């Protein structure tokens, strides 16, 4: 049943299944689910035909995802994965295939999450929704193929005169990035931060921060005795401050009529990328003006100059009222 | 392991980022490096609070408030009192709100430190200048100023 797990791994898989079923500790069940999933991935990826199709840089190919699909069918939806596997031959999204990419994402989100068509469409048309959607494919088609699907959906969503692709960072973490010339924008800076979708549970951070704030008000001399107190409060304050600027930026564009659409976000990426072209360490700050039915908004950007001379967007900000 | 934190700081003052391949706001990376240093090594951590509090070549404004706040809550509080007395006309939004907040809390201390003359008027002068900066609300300046004045009428 799990022909490519060692004897030890079969034992661990069974323990994970038991803890998943019997533990009254949600943290222990979450660990057990992760353990079950990691053992299943080792089983599938250790299939001899999966190895042949998925190794030496081919993990994102259609061949690789198709072999993994065959294996998963043998140890058991499959029509949603068929349209998805076919997208893995695509290298660039243009008018020929963009609707093929969109429909496969929509149809998959309906089958996988049980939502109706209109709800699936709204989910896949967002960066954060599409990240959840592609991530949910990884156990079946593999992480590299799921990552490629997220990039493909990004090229379709953000169609304009830049490309979208995935760039590794300092740790091997993928960042979906709009790229043009010698300039780069990690797209979450536009689609999340500029749209008021900064990470962090505002209400959780606010209560942890207000907790420390009252202690400092109650006895500042005592609070100051340990610099850990002021370290935690200042980091909470900054996180809260980033959310509040992120939400205020979103509302500035909102009130101007520049709402959260792919078209608007794509247009913003393209103008920012143009403004960065050929920049130098002399001036690392640029700005563009975008126009909506209710007025204009100036968007300020700061760029990091990378060692190879290209520019990567570091901060994006609007003004306020 | 603090020399790491010091080299992250040195790079922020030099190129405006902690490390090249970090996708964060470099001010946030630097705040972490500064607070990590202050807890592990005060003597060197307060030094970079000064190196931030005088640098006319730092992107972020928040981090200056962080640096000032860290000195006010340290044994070198007096370096911060004398910084606010002379630079009150030049201090940013973040510094002014951290100043107004420190003294609001100091109203509750048993043993408040000796406040230099006219400092409260210099702060209140600076507030009336920065009151109408649209960025004031992100520091909650009008609220912090309300507690500061209702603490010291």
């Amino acid at each position: 049943e799990n022909n490519y797990l060692s004897v030890s791994e079969k034992t661990e898989l069974e323990i994970a299944k038991q803890k998943l079923k019997n533990s009254k500790d949600p943290a222990e069940r979450e660990k057990a689910q992760q353990k079950y999933d990691a053992l299943l991935e080792k089983d599938i990826s250790s299939d001899k035909a999966v190895i042949t199709a998925c190794s030496n840089g081919q993990a994102a190919s259609a061949a690789c995802a198709g072999e993994r699909l065959k294996v998963i069918a043998a140890k058991g939806y499959p029509d949603a994965y068929g349209q998805i596997v076919n997208l893995l031959n695509i290298t660039s999204v243009d008018a020929q295939n963009q609707q093929q990419v969109k429909d496969a994402m929509v149809n998959y989100a309906m089958v996988q999450f049980g939502v109706d068509r209109a709800t699936a469409q709204a989910y896949v048309e967002t960066y954060d929704g599409m990240k959840v959607v592609a991530a949910s494919m990884a156990p079946v088609i593999g992480a590299a193929a799921a990552s490629k699907i997220e990039v493909l959906a990004g090229k379709q969503r953000l169609s304009n005169s830049f490309e979208v692709s995935s760039l590794p960072d300092a740790n091997g973490k993928n960042h979906i990035t709009a790229v043009k010339g010698d300039a780069k924008i990690p797209v979450d800076k536009i689609e999340l931060y500029m749209r008021g979708k900064a990470s962090g549970d505002l209400d959780s951070l606010q209560a942890e921060y207000n907790s420390l704030k009252d202690a400092r008000i109650s006895s500042q001399k005592e609070f100051a005795k340990d610099p850990n107190n002021a370290k935690r409060m200042e980091v909470l304050e900054k996180q809260i401050h980033n959310i509040e600027r992120s939400q205020d930026m979103a509302r500035v564009l909102e009130q101007a009529g520049i709402v959260n659409t792919a078209s608007n976000n794509s247009m913003i990426m393209d103008k920012l990328l143009d403004s960065a072209q050929g920049a130098t360490s002399a001036n690392r700050k640029t700005s563009v003006v975008v126009s909506g039915p209710n007025g204009n908004v100036r968007i300020y950007a700061t760029w990091t100059i990378l060692p190879d001379g290209t520019k990567r967007l570091s901060t994006v900000n609007t003004g306020t009222f | 392991s603090t020399a790491k934190d010091i080299e992250g700081l040195e790079s922020y003052l030099a190129n405006g980022y902690v490390e090249a391949n970090s996708f964060n706001d470099p001010e946030d990376d630097a705040l972490e490096c500064l607070s990590n240093l202050l807890v592990k090594d005060s003597r060197g951590g307060l030094s970079f609070c000064k190196k931030i509090l005088n640098s006319n070549n730092i992107d972020g404004v928040f981090i200056k408030g962080s640096a000032l706040n860290f000195l006010l809550l340290s044994e070198q509080w007096s370096y911060a009192f004398e910084y606010l007395t002379s630079n009150a006309d030049n201090i940013t939004l973040a510094e002014l709100e951290k100043a107004l907040f420190y003294f609001y809390c100091a109203k509750n201390e048993t043993d408040p430190y000796p406040v230099p003359e006219g400092l409260f008027k210099k702060l209140m002068k600076r507030y009336e200048e920065l009151k109408n900066d649209p960025d004031a609300k992100f520091y909650h300046l009008h609220e912090t100023y309300d507690d500061f004045s209702k603490a010291y009428p």
